[PDB]
């Protein structure tokens, strides 16, 4: 309730909690290249002749697929260059001191990163020898997409950067996180303990230094509890984990559509061109082949358009991921809701199948209480001499200073106050005077 | 009794022989072909995706796939004119055959 | 449909370890259907007398696409004999008799014979007989095929034509196009018989031949009938059991066949353990559209119910009148 | 019958429309959660 | 019948397509905006969202104008003038 | 009926194409609205 007086009511939390906000950003899509001649003609000369009358549609399709792959490679290279830090501290066992970062520390990929990949269901890439493996092993699952790709002739190209290189980029970023937030500018990197950086970040949210020293063990325990919740965070309820699964599903759906369309009749007597040749005389059969060709060509044009739309979305999302890494992972973020919910403290980045996974530690207020407060204090004897609290509120405990994010009354000092011009709202105190006004 | 076995896709994945020995049916599989080309060299390297080199200097097996007539420089390069993806890079010997290389992560200064 | 008993299997191909929607003639989900139960004839002491049966023959139902029959559903369970309320005997599986007529000329008749040892299918013109208790004859309540357990069902001697001879006595057989006999192994296990008419020929499906336990029906016989049959009448069968030997007989349920889209579950064997009928309910339509028996919790839009016209309106203008 | 030869196109159309509508619901919930503030003064006549 | 010529809503029923209702009702949406309006007056007192101060909207506006650079003495002299100019802008918004 | 079925098929193809186009249009509009909703959330925090 607002007060009709110089004094104003303030609601300030007497308790603090740490929570991890999990976000998934899709920086890349699986690069798919389709062999138009095998997909539509199926090695039939009549199909090639009918396609030629329409034009070099199959030749145009191959060029478009190549362009999408190059766009994805350029986007991946730019995103990784942005994440890389010029100076980073080497990762060591027991990194973060009292705060436990063992899950973040690399095992190779970090344990949290591996869990994210293991929980998601991904078909085996088989990049080195998948075509040969599919023939000997058979379909891995009913309607296996990987085996279907080889029969159709379309192939899924491998990612521009290998998993080990991507893990190295995340490991360098984790080392840079501990000392990056010392002062403005990226020119100089200071090697400092992660715990020391967290206390400085908490001072920035306005918690008083004395409280941080008293609760140093408590702050470390609460941060560790939030990270433990993050380890169990991957679940069907979690939106971010579902988004990672959805991105894998979207790539899988595109492959499934190509295989399903071939078995579609498209108004032809038989889905198979060879069956049509046996079933009908050649001029009648050629008309049936044309119906299959038109549907298959339309599907390939739609698939190329779908890949182009997905590639455009991935490139824009990758630029957003780069902004997030600089704004939250490489510095504390003043902006609210851009990174973690509540007041952002620190962020960590692990690789995801189609992008980067962001975990943001946030400060959450609890047990709010209402205390009478004043905008400023002025000496009754001297009207000109006045002070205003910095990242704090003056409260009547006669008067004391409390940190903005955490209620903890402390004696008013020159360090926590700034001299200001006198205002009618400012109270006039003569009985008790803080040191900045005792002049 | 049905003899012809079909999957959800409706493809003929299985046939029962007259002798009664069931044979799985897999449609003949095409071998993927891609071209790695450098305009300045005016030479190209034949790329096979996900294919063992046995079915194909002789061919060089790489994690991306089998590459025909490829020589492995095995020298780390930070920047690649024609990256093969993964940690692989094809760098023309300048015309000499393009050389398989390893993309090199740039290590940050360590404090 | 979820039980999938008596679910038709496509003759063209088999599906293994996959789930798909298949369009075929199928019984409606949750349909009681038409139930006909055979009963023992009236008997005094050890001597069988007047036959006792309901007028199944008088009842006529459209053959349409075809029908599927459930056999020995209540078999192996003790029940009161239909003829005698006081007498209770374990129900014994019995085989149904069907008469199908293009006109009400040649009439396709399927007759169980030799106490279910064989099934006889023939397309033959049927001549009513002037004798008393026969269809042409006056004062006949119904015409029913009959067999005697004491002589016909003896293990020593089994009469292949015993039901056929009784059928000849009720109806003369004239110019029968063909005579086919198929031997069915006697069992008390539940069995399914399906009859469908196709342009190539009428097709007979029996569960016992391929998948007796599953209840799936596989075609075992082909009939060369090129005349469409629009009417089918069940033939009542009366068993001449002695009063002491009277036993309960399993009821047979007839379900009409209409083209339906059925979600089908196939095991490694490929037999249909489970199925879903989209037409019966909106939830079933949702399962068919997704093609998954189990779907994740969500609110999903499905095909809207469509209003069906109950009347036809025609307007035409008539003008001018003749003058006297 | 003609639709069946092409495929279950009708079933796919219904599912796709439902998915977009569910996505819109998720977006509305997220936007409103962001606008909501933890602590707010009660609105009064003559506010400001 | 159709509310308007070529009425889309009536056409939807005849075609069978249905427009689904919005996830949140108008009253709930109005409550969200009303809570936001109360927060605006005191949200901008100090860095961080942990503490909310209940202060007059006029006091908050004067602090925001101090941030742009208008001197406190000028703000006190023109407090009535600042309120009048803000009210005129809101009147233009109503006819906006 | 055989000639009529060919005419019906042309109507079905156009109607199915219209439904596919409508689904694609709704998907594009839903994607644009979701991106715009994120911008609205940023504006509320930054200015409001």
């Amino acid at each position: 309730d607002q007060l009709n007086s110089s004094y104003f009511k303030l609601s300030i939390p007497t308790n603090f909690s740490f929570g991890v906000t999990q976000e998934y950003i899709q920086t890349t899509i699986q690069k798919v290249t389709v062999d138009c001649k095998q997909y539509v003609c199926n090695g039939f000369q009549k199909c090639e002749q009918l396609l030629r009358e329409y034009g070099q549609f199959c030749s145009k399709i191959n060029q478009a697929l190549h362009g999408a792959n190059l766009r994805q490679d350029d986007s991946v290279r730019n995103l990784f260059a942005s994440v890389k830090s010029s100076q980073s501290s080497p990762i060591i066992p027991g990194f973060g001191g009292d705060f436990n970062l063992t899950l973040l520390e690399p095992v190779a990929r970090s344990a949290i990163e591996d869990l994210l990949f293991d929980k998601v269901t991904i078909a085996d890439p088989g990049y080195m020898q998948g075509y040969d493996d599919c023939m000997q092993q058979g379909p891995a699952s009913a309607r296996d997409l990987i085996c279907a790709q080889y029969v159709a002739g379309y192939k899924v190209l491998p990612p521009l950067m290998d998993v080990n290189m991507e893990a190295a980029y995340t490991s360098s970023l984790l080392g840079s996180i501990a000392g990056v937030g010392w002062t403005a500018g990226l020119s100089s990197f200071a090697a400092i303990p992660f715990a020391q950086s967290i206390f400085y970040r908490l001072n920035g949210v306005g918690i008083t230094q004395q409280v941080l020293s008293e609760n140093q063990k408590l702050i470390a325990n609460k941060f560790n509890q939030a990270l433990g919740a993050m380890q169990t965070g991957f679940t069907t309820t979690n939106e971010a984990f579902q988004k990672v699964q959805d991105a894998v599903n979207n790539n899988a759906q595109a492959l499934s559509k190509l295989a399903s369309e071939l078995s579609n009749t498209f108004g032809a007597i038989s889905a198979s061109i060879g069956d049509i040749i046996q079933r009908l005389d050649p001029p009648e059969q050629d008309a049936q082949i044309d119906r299959l060709i038109n549907g298959r060509l339309t599907t390939l044009n739609a698939f190329v358009a779908q890949q182009l739309v997905r590639s455009e979305s991935a490139a824009l999302s990758a630029q957003l991921a780069k902004d997030k890494v600089n704004e939250c992972v490489k510095a504390q973020s003043k902006r609210s809701g851009f990174c973690g919910q509540g007041t952002h403290i620190v962020s960590f980045v692990v690789n995801a199948p189609n992008g980067l996974y962001f975990m943001h530690v946030g400060y959450y207020p609890s047990n709010h209480i209402e205390v009478v407060s004043a905008y400023g204090l002025c000496d009754a004897a001297n009207p000109t001499n006045c002070i205003a609290p910095v990242n704090g509120y003056f409260i009547k405990t006669e008067w004391s200073y409390t940190g903005s994010s955490f209620y903890a009354p402390e004696p008013i000092t020159s360090l926590n106050t700034k001299y200001v011009a006198p205002q009618v709202t400012y109270q006039n105190i003569s009985t008790n005077l803080p040191p900045p006004l005792l002049g | 009794q049905q003899r012809f076995v079909y999957d959800a896709y409706q493809n003929l994945v299985g046939y029962y022989s007259d002798d009664g020995n069931y044979y799985c049916l897999r449609a003949c599989v095409s071998v993927p072909v891609s071209v790695i080309y450098d305009k300045e060299t005016k030479t190209h390297a034949t790329l096979f995706g996900s294919v063992a080199c046995e079915h194909i200097y002789g061919p060089l097996q790489t994690p991306v796939g089998c590459v025909l007539g490829l020589v492995n420089s095995s020298l780390f390069v930070e920047d690649c004119k024609l990256p093969l993806g993964q940690s692989l890079c094809a760098l023309p010997d300048t015309p000499g055959e393009m050389r398989l290389a390893s993309i090199a992560f740039n290590h940050p200064i360590q404090v | 449909v979820s039980k999938a008993d008596g679910i038709i299997y496509p003759q063209g191909r088999t599906y293994s370890n996959i789930t798909i929607t298949y369009q075929g003639l199928f019984p409606y989900q949750g349909d009681h259907g038409d139930m006909y139960v055979y009963s023992a004839g009236h008997a005094t002491g050890t001597t069988p007398q007047k036959l006792f049966v309901a007028n199944y023959s008088q009842d006529v139902k459209q053959f349409a696409n075809g029908f599927v029959v459930r056999i020995g559903a209540a078999a192996n369970s003790t029940g009161t004999v239909i003829i005698s309320p006081s007498t209770s005997a374990t129900i014994r599986k019995i085989y149904p008799a069907f008469m199908l007529g293009s006109s009400v000329n040649h009439t396709l008749v399927l007759l169980p014979d030799g106490c279910g040892t064989l099934l006889r299918a023939f397309y033959c013109i049927l001549e009513p007989r002037s004798g008393n208790h026969c269809p042409a004859g006056n004062s006949y309540t119904s015409f029913a095929t009959y067999h005697t357990p004491a002589t016909d069902c003896s293990d020593g001697n089994y009469n292949r034509n015993a039901s056929l001879n009784s059928f000849k006595e009720y109806f003369n057989l004239r110019n029968c196009t063909f005579m086919y006999t198929y031997n069915i192994t006697e069992d008390e296990i539940l069995e399914w018989f399906g009859i469908t008419q196709t342009a190539q020929g009428v097709h007979l499906f029996s569960s016992r031949y391929v998948d007796l336990y599953g209840g799936n029906m596989f075609q075992f016989a082909t009939l060369p009938v090129y005349d469409t049959i629009k009417y089918y009448s069940i033939i009542p069968h009366s068993i001449r059991s002695i009063q002491s030997d009277r036993k309960a007989w399993a009821a047979f349920y007839v379900y009409k066949l209409q083209p339906l889209t059925f979600l089908l579950d196939f095991s490694v064997d490929g037999y249909i353990r489970r199925a879903i009928d989209c037409g019966f309910n909106d939830l079933s339509q949702l399962h068919c559209s997704y093609e998954s028996f189990d779907v994740e919790s969500g609110v999903y839009s499905v095909s809207s119910f469509e209003a069906k016209p109950s009347g036809s309106v025609v307007e035409q203008a008539e003008g001018v009148e003749c003058d006297f």
